RNA sequence: GCAAAAACA
């Protein structure tokens, strides 16, 4: 099969370049994971301007969907580089996906946005009321599931045959099958980083520091920026 | 230490990251302990086939992902704390490798797989005999032989029955040279064992006073401070231009003006109004880019630092001390207050356009009416039109200083009313800029057109007489440096605004609780302490000084300006205090106003504001 | 600032806010640290007597003094022998939980840590290339030249990794190995006590600048066991600045008639009047009376035995100046104001065995102030973070108070913490004061912000920024620290910054394409209406254009495509997500990124937990591929020519 | 000239 060619051909490429890195420890991994010569920008936001400006400022990976010069504008630098208007080309003459790969995408980004047009808001009243913060489930998940499980329920979803049986028994079953359903079109080859990320936060219990007036359920908790404050209350039935 | 001779290569490197041995107690008897187990899975297993297959599976030391796929085969599933060693095809069943003292005392471990047991003299459990053939076993008997020569010539006798007993325990080991460095600079041991009976002991302490009065902040003398921002502030104008272009607007300018000098500073020389006359024809040209002209010398400072050096060395004498340094002492100027007066004056247009956020909700419909209402009330002042200016102008000078040239920028520095028309506040220069750092400094030379001149308020500056069709106008010019830092900041003055509409959104909304009722034409009345008295003024012009104040100490940060507002937080605490008839007091040797009078150097608002805290009460009743 | 001081309707406390510079630039610290190096390490060996005797406090060992050696009158450097033993006793004794659950990380999570984690440190000096390096490159070295050292391989977890640095520490002779770099058990031991100094920069509310010191990558898994250790104890004690706390006392109600007080202070050169042996003896005590064998004793004391042996950067230089000329001369070389430490001067480093510097210990100086509190006559509420605190008295009588706040202040002397006399502030009556940013009135409790929010991209790429922009703003509407209007307008004014910065203002190049090609405007960052409101802050921008109608099904799959070619942060991946942009050190990045290229395909589980996988990378990747070529359902005789080229 | 305990030019 091409995949299995192309990842040995890759496995040799990696032995013969860099012999001494591939007899490190493969612990050492969590160390290499981040070995960036760069140095930490304390201000990174400081060199947007200047980024964004630059001719060529986007990289992109080759590829032939791209025109070279689209309508007297050259699009690529022919890795390559490319303008900063092909991510508006791309909206407008770019390849499509399938719709199920859409949803998917949008699985855990919808749900929110559905949630919010679903609920229906009281009255807003105004009055001396003191908001105090307590650590909550900041967003609420498919299923509730405890943390340190959340890494063995996401290794059942994506690779269940590297895990052992403590890790498979310590996971949650029925998030499971919830989200090997919906990520399904997503798990791939491709966007495998990316649907763990999602697969994260519609299982992700972390508890955040938010204004309370009253308890707040995992619903309100994601909308507490706006339910509450130093003056006004709003219910939520 | 190195590998026994009887344990070859391959089950060393092998056992070498298996388990963190340097932690251990016996480490290194460990290791060869399981190197035997290993060794004896090896010889169990050899060349041995049941179906075409190998008859065993040698589990130990093996990849856990090879291990959980044999297992779905086979269909069997075991934990990865207590996986066997090895799995027998002919009897389906798994066995593990074990080591004990006398095989008298042996019972199954579990039901999940079967022991094979060995004295360490070569003989085996009757069990392993009725399972393994004589071969095996005689291979395990001179293995375990010539494995008991290593250890009892090494005399690791009890190290090794000690390691068969037990698990792994942990341990941390510090020598004997490492112990004698650490011993170097303290008067314990690693362990610090003082022969020191616990105690407190009972120390006589001063006696806490308390501070009746507010304390009194000290008003500087010397000659009064210049104005020292990048910008002029409240004596800014614009040149009203004809609708167009900014291109279109600098050509206006420049084909229909006049200048002559009126003031001359020594600071900036009457001779650099030729580089901004220059710069004004190249951009009306079409080139916001042009050459260097001679006077580019003077006006930026170009090749000044290596003529400092050798006036330095020339003027070289004495011995060498220590530097020194000084600031000097400034008193506060009366333009402070002529420019919070002029900053709060009302303007015809609102120079505060900022789209719009979405609205969904009625808490997003409250928001935006109170973001509305605030932008009512602060927009149509001068404040809103100095702070565009700032912000227009910070923000054209740092996108224009990242190229790294060697000839002069020109960014003008143009609005537009709700007409149409272009009104020009001024230009700025930017030289070379050969920038490293984001602290380096860019030089600049900036032209601003002047609403009044001062020469005890602008010493500094070169004011020149601009005349444009039949009006007058005062044109200023600085030569000035500044940082990039600096220039990013200011290019986001527009955060200024967040304070001010925070205090008026927490009356507005103070209010609406009080009622129960949101009303955005709230217009109350706030009373402070004026001219040394107590009278009141109105929400709107309250938040109109207080944006006006906001702006003048953005404007003028610096050391001073932090160490004074850090340092007069927790007077502003005391002195509300004493509002709510509460005592304060004080430890020994507690002057708090020593912290604020130390900031309090030559910096103008810092001063203002000193003059105004030592104009209200010091004492409540 | 009489104008900021209202009388009616709004009270100082809410106006106190505006006595920041959240929109000036902050201070830059320009040249030399030289000097305020140089007066950080004097300031503790000048406070040690009461007269100051600089030249007998620089034989002093272990800072301990007697009792009436304790300056009460002014800065105290040292601590009391006894006062520490008999104060960390009652501090074990009184918070009982809290050691349990550190005899708990001791036993089971202290074994388990990963030395890794040092990686995700801060910038660290580099004793081999003799230059500050980032964390990664540092323990990368590090790990490597102690494998070279003893023979070994090291052990993934910290314990293994402190063992490699105590064995190496033993030998006569180390090198690093083409350059050769010779060592010695002295030049090791001297690069593993020097601290780099450095400013501290973007600094607000002081005048005078600060300096912070780093420690070697040699001792810095030691360090981050006694801090974590620390902040175990820390997250267990009610006196700890850490979750609240300050809201917890504020709405506390004491009494009817009792005499409360509220004690609102900083501590005065909290890191230059603090000396490790009495952090050695808490800990030790705190070991001790837990039950912890001698080997835990001894990992918690080598760091501070280390510090004690500190050797800090003297910086550049002190400058000099003849006439108009400057030089930059060592300490030592010409007459100064520090000629009391010239015997101390270890090539361009100084030897201090009294003091601290800041950022080095931050949760074990808290640990000591707080066992400085537990006392029977302190009978109130502390709260501490570093040299910031908050006390409120519950007595029943005014010189009950007074006694209780001076005992407060010897106790804090006993070990070394010296509180500002001119930054303490009492309230006789409780309700009013000021602790870590946070000011207290009556039963409220308001969070100020030290910086006001950017409110400008991070300059990522346009759908995280915009996500980060608006989670920083509704993260400051959370806290409190802005409010509806305040939150609506931060989120205009970085509409339009955002805008500004992508292109998506006036006429531009990117404006001009998308008109010129008819390439309509869907998204904020392409120059649209903002779909987002205050309520909407937490909503994805691809989201709630969809639902809204605002894009449609053709331009969502035309973006969310995953094969486009340019592709907490809550953002869909999209078209808009993309990226915008020492010898030796360049090209082993790039293999190592090879490397960690052809991994998180092999082992898709490394994206979910760590490594873990005893073994090397070769043939950890060797056998993990061989498993998927034998589990992939092809043909025998294809599997068999895949295999036969795996080598 | 910018700056503020010493750098930029």
């Amino acid at each position: 099969e091409c995949t299995l060619r192309a990842l040995v051909e890759e496995y040799n490429g990696a032995c013969k370049e860099a012999p001494k890195e591939m007899s490190k420890q493969f612990t050492d991994y969590n160390t290499f994971k981040r070995y960036t010569t760069s140095k930490k920008d304390h201000a990174p936001q400081m060199r947007l301007v200047y980024s964004v400006r630059k001719p060529w400022p986007i990289s992109m990976t080759p590829s032939k969907e791209i025109p070279l010069v689209f309508n007297g504008t050259k699009l690529k630098d022919t890795r390559t580089r490319a303008n900063i208007v092909v991510p508006d080309y791309w909206s407008k003459y770019g390849s499509q996906t399938s719709l199920e790969v859409v949803n998917a995408i949008l699985y855990a980004e919808d749900l929110k946005v559905q949630r919010f047009f679903s609920t229906e808001w009281g009255e807003i009243r105004y009055g001396r009321m003191l908001p105090f913060r307590k650590p909550v489930q900041a967003c609420p998940t498919i299923e509730e599931v405890n943390p340190a499980s959340i890494p063995h329920t996401l290794l059942q979803v994506f690779c269940p045959q590297y895990t052992t049986l403590d890790s498979k028994r310590k996971a949650h079953m029925g998030a499971v099958e919830k989200l090997k359903r919906v990520m399904e079109p997503i798990c791939k080859v491709q966007t495998q980083e990316s649907a763990v990320h999602i697969a994260r936060s519609l299982i992700d219990s972390n508890k955040k520091w938010l204004p309370t007036v009253v308890d707040h359920t995992p619903r309100t908790a994601e909308m507490a920026h706006f339910l509450c404050s130093k003056y006004h209350y709003v219910h939520t039935n | 230490t190195d590998r026994p001779d009887h344990i070859d290569s391959r089950v060393w490197e092998l056992s070498e990251t298996q388990e963190d041995w340097i932690t251990q107690v016996h480490g290194h008897v460990r290791r060869v302990v399981e190197c035997w187990k290993y060794t004896i899975c090896c010889l169990i297993s050899n060349m041995h086939t049941h179906r075409g297959a190998p008859q065993y599976d040698v589990f130990k030391w093996q990849d856990r992902s090879t291990i959980e796929w044999i297992c779905s085969k086979k269909k069997v599933q075991y934990p990865e704390r207590d996986t066997p060693d090895l799995y027998d095809n002919e009897r389906a069943v798994a066995y593990k490798v074990l080591l004990v003292s006398d095989l008298s005392d042996h019972s199954p471990t579990s039901g999940i797989y079967h022991d094979l047991a060995f004295n360490l003299e070569g003989e085996a459990e009757e069990s392993c005999a009725l399972v393994l053939r004589g071969s095996q076993l005689q291979d395990i008997k001179g293995f375990l032989c010539r494995a008991l020569e290593w250890v009892v010539s090494n005399n690791l006798t009890q190290e090794v029955v000690e390691t068969i007993s037990g698990e792994a325990k942990l341990q941390f080991s510090v020598g004997t040279t490492f112990r004698t460095l650490l011993k170097r600079d303290t008067d314990w041991d690693v362990i610090p064992t003082p022969r020191v009976e616990p105690n407190v002991p009972r120390i006589e302490g001063r006696r806490w006073t308390q501070m009746k009065k507010l304390p009194l902040l000290k008003e500087k003398e010397g000659p009064p401070s210049p104005w020292r921002a990048l910008l002029l502030g409240a004596d800014s104008e614009y040149i009203v231009c004809p609708p167009g272009t900014d291109q279109e607007a600098i050509s206006w300018i420049h084909s229909q003006s006049e200048i002559e000098c009126i003031r001359e500073s020594k600071s900036t020389p009457a001779s650099v109004i030729t580089c901004l006359t220059s710069s004004l024809q190249s951009f009306a040209e079409g080139n916001p880019v042009r050459s260097r002209i001679h006077e580019d010398i003077i006006a930026f400072g170009i090749n000044k630092k290596q003529e400092k050096k050798q006036s330095a060395s020339s003027s070289a004498s004495g011995e060498w001390k220590r530097a020194e340094y000084q600031v000097e002492e400034m008193s506060l100027p009366p333009w402070v207050e002529e420019e919070m007066v002029l900053l709060r004056s009302d303007q015809e247009d609102n120079w505060i356009e900022l789209e719009k956020n979405a609205i969904y909700t009625e808490v997003d419909g409250v928001a935006e009416g109170l973001v509305d209402k605030y932008i009512e009330i602060v927009g149509r002042t001068k404040v809103a039109s100095v702070i565009e200016k700032w912000q227009i102008a910070a923000t054209r000078t740092f996108s224009q200083l990242h190229t790294d040239r060697s000839r002069i920028t020109a960014c003008p520095i143009i609005t537009r009313d709700p007409s149409g028309n272009c009104q020009f506040w001024g230009m700025v220069l930017l030289g070379p800029h050969h920038v490293k750092r984001d602290t380096d400094n860019a030089p600049l030379l900036i032209a601003e057109i002047m609403g009044e001149d001062t020469e005890e308020k602008y010493p500094k500056h070169s004011v020149f007489s601009l005349k444009v069709e039949e009006k007058q106008f005062l044109l200023s010019l600085k030569i000035t440096s500044f940082s990039r830092n600096k220039l990013y900041t200011f290019s986001n003055i527009r955060r200024v605004l967040i304070q001010p509409a925070s205090i008026y959104s927490q009356v507005v909304l103070s209010r609406a609780a009080e009622n129960n009722s949101l009303n955005l034409e709230v217009n109350p009345e706030i009373q402070l302490y004026l001219e040394g008295a107590q009278r009141g003024m109105t929400l709107y012009q309250w938040v109109r000084m207080i944006l006006c104040l906001e702006f003048l100490m953005a404007i003028y940060n610096n050391p001073q300006m932090e160490g004074f507002l850090a340092n007069m937080r927790r007077l502003h605490m005391s002195r509300h205090a004493m509002m709510e008839r509460r005592q304060v007091f004080l430890p020994f040797g507690s002057r708090p106003e020593d912290k604020v009078n130390e900031c309090i150097i030559n910096n103008p608002i810092v001063a203002y504001l000193a003059k105004g805290w030592n104009s209200m009460p010091n004492v409540y009743y | 600032m009489n104008l900021f001081t209202p009388l009616s309707e709004i009270n100082p406390t809410t106006t106190q806010e505006l006595l920041y510079a959240y929109t000036g630039p902050a201070p830059v610290a320009y040249g030399t640290r030289t000097r305020a190096v140089l007066e950080n390490i004097i300031r503790p060996y000048q406070y040690f007597y009461k007269e100051p005797n600089v030249q007998r406090a620089l034989d002093i060992k272990t800072g301990c003094k007697e009792p009436e050696d304790i300056n009460v009158e002014g800065p105290s450097s040292g601590f009391h022998t006894a006062s520490v033993l008999k104060l960390a006793d009652n501090f074990f004794r009184k918070y009982r939980p809290a050691m349990e659950k550190l005899k708990y990380w001791i036993l089971v999570k202290l074994p388990k840590l990963k030395y890794a984690e040092l990686s995700k440190g801060r910038q660290t000096y580099s004793f081999i290339h003799k230059r500050n390096l980032p964390a990664p490159i540092a323990l990368e070295e590090t790990v490597e030249f102690l494998e070279q050292n003893l023979r070994r391989k090291i052990g993934p977890t910290l314990l293994s990794y402190c063992q490699a640095i105590a064995d190496v520490m033993e030998l006569d002779e180390t090198t690093y190995e083409t350059y050769t770099i010779k060592f010695s058990r002295e030049e090791l031991w001297d690069q593993m006590r020097t601290l780099n100094t450095m400013w501290k920069h973007l600094e607000r509310g002081r005048l005078n600048r600060r300096t912070i010191a780093t420690p070697s990558m040699l001792i810095r898994g030691f360090v981050k066991i006694v801090e974590d250790a620390a902040k175990e104890i820390l997250e267990n004690v009610p006196t700890s600045g850490v979750p609240e706390k300050l809201a917890k006392l504020a709405s506390k109600q004491t009494f009817h008639t009792a005499v409360t007080g509220e004690l609102s202070g900083d501590q005065e050169k909290f890191n230059e009047c603090l000396d490790p042996d009495a952090m050695r003896l808490m800990w030790t005590v705190f070991l001790r009376k837990l039950g912890c064998p001698d080997w835990i004793m001894e990992l918690f004391n080598i760091p501070f035995m280390v510090f004690k042996s500190k050797l800090a950067d003297m910086g550049e230089g002190l400058v000099y100046t003849k006439g108009k000329l400057t030089d930059r001369k060592p300490l030592g070389e010409m007459p100064s104001e520090f000629d009391d430490l010239v015997r101390n001067v270890v090539g361009n480093s100084i030897s201090c065995r009294l003091g601290m510097f800041m950022g080095m210990y931050n949760l074990t100086s808290t640990l000591l102030a707080l066992i400085s509190i537990e006392r029977e006559e302190l009978t109130g509420s502390h709260v501490e973070s570093s040299d910031d605190f908050i006390h409120f008295f519950n007595c029943k009588t005014h010189e009950e108070m007074f006694k209780q706040a001076e005992t407060l202040r010897l106790t804090l002397k006993l070990v070394g913490i010296n509180m500002s006399p001119s930054k303490c502030i009492l309230i006789s009556p409780a309700g009013i004061g000021e602790f870590n940013s946070k000011f207290h009135h009556r039963d409220f409790v308001g969070n100020v912000a030290t910086e006001l929010p950017a409110l400008v991209p991070n300059g990522t790429n346009p759908m995280t920024d915009l996500a980060m922009g608006l989670n920083v703003i509704k993260h400051s509407v959370n806290t409190g620290q802005m409010n509806l209007c305040t939150g609506a307008l931060a989120m205009r004014i970085f509409n339009h910054a955002y805008k500004y910065a992508y292109m998506a203002l006036g006429v531009t190049r990117r404006t001009r394409f998308m008109e010129e090609n008819a390439i309509t405007p869907l998204l904020t960052n392409q120059g649209a209406s903002p779909v987002h409101s205050f309520s909407t802050m937490h909503l994805d921008e691809v989201a709630l254009r969809r639902h809204l109608g605002l894009l449609d099904e053709e331009t969502l799959r035309r973006i969310l495509n995953p094969n486009n070619p340019v592709t907490e942060d809550y953002s869909v991946p999209s078209c808009f997500k993309y990226t915008l942009s020492h010898k030796a050190l360049l090209n082993k990045e790039e293999r190592y990124q090879r490397v960690t290229s052809i991994i998180n395909k092999l082992f898709p589980e490394v994206l979910i937990q760590e490594a873990s996988a005893p073994g090397t990378v070769r043939e950890s990747l060797k056998r993990r591929l061989e498993l998927v070529v034998e589990r992939s359902d092809l043909d025998e005789e294809r599997k068999k020519r895949i295999l036969s080229r795996i080598f």
